[PDB]
């Protein structure tokens, strides 16, 4: 049954969705929220710039600016190697 | 590390592509899309891989985008005789 | 101990630069705007890394100062017919003859 | 084993330095600094390694003191006409004929 559930994977899935959830709050709540929004944690949906700057009353470029400083201190080396593992 | 497909040499580091020796400059929409083609050459990609990779997920619009950015493409580095970059119906794009 | 591009000589232990002929004084800020340069000369630079680096980290400031420090550059540097430095719509800069 | 710098012969075994033929009586504190920059001659000094090596590693004084000594300086041996240590701000002070 290939489209079965393999009932490994799924608590594999559930416990690295915790650990995005610390991991994420690791973080400034801003930064968090941002890349939440950006990519559809809280919801399915992943919004655009537009969308998270009238929710955060912030201009694109600005969120611009958080994003790729957000994605650079999420780089961090315990933050890359404790998420490495969970592949 | 050279990217590479026959006639076509593409260069991530220095962003730009030759023609056996000959450089064009190309839009970074349609460098993203050329790039991501030769890195998956001879393989057939549809067009939400080709959306979903190029284009950010969100991209809410209709596909034809693509389309007219595979006729940029084409009219740009298939402008040899062979034909490179071609099409399967309701499918998607190789580049061979 | 010595970086070299074309008619680009920088030495950053004396920390000065020679250009066709002349050096120029440099502020700190365009001076490590041209050694990033020309130490990753060839390989192009988008605009989060550069300020990530020839800036502080603690920068929160807007991001039209590059393009104003540029333009600093562009008005001692490109002088001559070749575009030293390029402007990448929509990636960055970067250092390439 | 004599330092010299164009117009300034400097000597620390005598610890006796010459503006270009006319000695000058100067205090350890400048003494060392001024031999710290011949012995790198041709680079800039920061401040971070001056208050470093030129002065102690639990420094806890402020950091106007290097323009205090600079000031010092330029007033004492570079009295002369053209300038022998250039001033750069966010970085420092070299020492360089003009």
């Amino acid at each position: 049954d290939s489209e079965a559930v393999v009932a490994v994977d799924a608590v594999s899935f559930t416990l690295l969705q915790d650990q995005l959830q610390s991991v994420l709050d690791t973080l400034s709540e801003r930064e968090a929220g941002v890349v939440r929004l950006r990519f559809g944690l809280t919801d399915g949906q992943p919004r655009t710039l537009d969308e998270i700057g009238q929710v955060y009353g912030v201009t694109r470029e600005r969120i611009r600016q958080i994003e790729s400083k957000t994605m650079s201190k999420l780089r961090h080396p315990s933050r890359s190697q404790v998420l490495r593992d969970y592949l | 590390v050279r990217l590479t497909f026959a006639d076509i040499e593409l260069d991530e580091e220095t962003h730009e592509v030759w023609k056996a020796g000959q450089p064009v400059s190309l839009s970074p929409t349609e460098f993203t899309l050329l790039r991501y083609f030769v890195i998956n050459a001879g393989t057939v990609l549809s067009k939400p891989k080709i959306l979903d990779h190029v284009w950010r997920y969100d991209f809410g619009g209709d596909v034809n985008v693509v389309e007219s950015y595979v006729s940029y493409l084409r009219r740009k580095i298939d402008t040899g005789e062979k034909r490179l970059l071609h099409t399967l119906r309701g499918v998607g794009y190789v580049l061979r």
